[PDB]
């Protein structure tokens, strides 16, 4: 339900630099000069970059300009760096007493290294299968591209029942997390020899084991 | 200079009606305009309207316009959004904020102040808090399980926030019962095991559940 | 000249 549009995405190399757009009407971003873009990063406020078209707040780097030609708003970044990428939303008055908001563009900035997860992998608590649970815990970060596949083994025998992974989630310096659990019960945790959590990313395995 | 401190989350029935405040403190309240910007999941910025304290004066978005009010209480500089008629389409972060629109005259207070963020959740499910499990232990991983609490979302601390170098806490998992888990791991000098407490500060606010957990080595 | 909240009352005037 987003008033303005804005194309879902963009990317550029570090020190060039990238243009994004956003369009309106003639009665929002062509009919005014109260647009503004901000830049948000998961979990944390926007931070606005541009107001009335062209202008920068205070703190706000000259690499980041901001223009318009007809119903169209453009921002430019320019001296690409790492921590440019983030979600960047165009504002316009409009409507009727409005303020309208794009789509987002999420930028990425391209030549980010290769990066193997680490992996963390916790046994079930002493205190957790006094509860009659028992739950292990692969903890997976670090890693880039953003995707893994994650394995767990019994012993050395495949296991999919009562697994549980979360989708990658981007961290603050760039690179991606990802949790994955396995609930058994406390009979099957002392049964085994072992459990293991297998991460596989971009072909390469990085494997942890744990025991009673 | 002026902050927004807002209300915490929540979890309403469809139908029903939610209320996020935002308490504005160190400059005068009346000379800011107060804004709600929503984001819902897998949806962008949405504006709500804006308030003005003063007067109480209001605009909102056509698209509330019928089922919302922003209200104020000038005597404890505190702004109110009330929301009714909820849906799922509602569950969301909410933030209050003093936007940048049309800048002054001279520039030097074209500046915004956004509050933190209130978490609403449209649910007919029942909160519940989470259990806290120690996750026992170069360098040592010590952590703790957050397990089946409902809504989102969970804080983790380290040492009442004396510890931070080393703590990763991970976005939650959404099990088939369908209630959440997140865990929180922080990574320490091996000879600081018999040496240094470690304790997990967890709070869900939408149960009552604060809980600070002793992590010991095994 | 006034503060700026007054000028964003304007642009949004009923």
């Amino acid at each position: 339900q987003s008033a303005l549009t804005q194309p879902p995405s963009a990317s550029g190399s570090p020190g060039q630099s990238v243009t994004i757009s956003c369009s309106g009407t003639s009665s929002d971003v062509g009919g005014y000069n109260f647009v503004s873009w901000y830049q948000h990063h998961p979990g944390k406020a926007p931070k606005i970059l541009i107001y009335e078209v062209t202008k920068r707040p205070s703190g706000v780097p000259d690499r980041f300009s901001g223009s318009k030609s007809g119903n169209t708003a453009s921002l430019t970044v320019s001296g690409l760096q790492a921590e440019d990428e983030a979600d960047y939303y165009c504002s316009s008055y409009g409507g009727t007493n409005n303020l309208l908001f794009g789509g987002g563009t999420k930028l990425t900035v391209l030549g980010q290294p290769k990066a193997a997860p680490s992996v963390t992998l916790f046994p079930p608590s002493s205190e957790e299968l006094q509860a009659n649970k028992a739950t292990l815990v692969c903890l997976i970060s670090d890693f880039y591209p953003g995707a893994v596949t994650v394995a767990w083994k019994a012993d050395s025998s495949p296991v999919k029942a009562g697994v549980e992974t979360t989708t990658p989630s981007k961290q603050s310096n760039n690179k991606y997390a990802a949790s994955s659990y396995l609930s058994l019960t406390p009979e099957q945790w002392k049964s085994h020899r072992s459990y293991s959590c297998q991460v596989t990313h971009e072909g390469s395995t990085v494997e942890k084991t744990v025991a009673p | 200079q002026m902050q927004l401190m807002q209300s915490g989350a929540e979890v309403k029935k469809p139908g029903a009606s939610v209320t996020v405040s935002c308490k504005a403190s160190g400059d005068t309240f009346s000379d800011y305009r107060i804004h709600w910007v929503r984001q819902a999941p897998g949806q962008g910025l949405e504006w709500m309207g804006r308030m003005n304290p003063k007067s109480g004066d209001t605009n909102f978005a056509q698209k509330f316009q019928g089922r919302v009010t922003m209200t104020r209480d000038m005597s404890i500089n505190t702004a109110y959004m009330t929301l009714s008629g909820l849906t799922f389409d509602d569950t969301a972060l909410y933030y209050c904020a003093s936007l940048l629109i049309v800048g002054g005259f001279d520039p030097l207070d074209d500046f915004e102040v956004w509050g933190q963020g209130t978490m609403v959740t449209i649910s007919s499910a029942s909160t519940k808090g989470p259990s806290v499990f120690p996750l026992a232990p170069g360098t040592a991983a010590l952590g703790c399980l957050v397990k089946d609490y409902f809504p989102e979302p969970v804080t983790v601390s380290w040492n009442s926030g004396a510890l931070t170098s080393g703590v990763h806490t991970f976005p939650a998992v959404l099990q088939s019962s369908g209630l959440y888990s997140l865990s929180s791991v922080v990574t320490v000098p091996s000879s600081s095991l018999g040496t240094q407490t470690y304790i997990c500060n967890v709070n869900h606010k939408p149960s009552n559940t604060k809980v600070d957990k002793k992590v010991e080595p095994k | 000249p006034s503060k700026r909240s007054f000028i964003e009352d304007l642009l949004f005037n009923k």
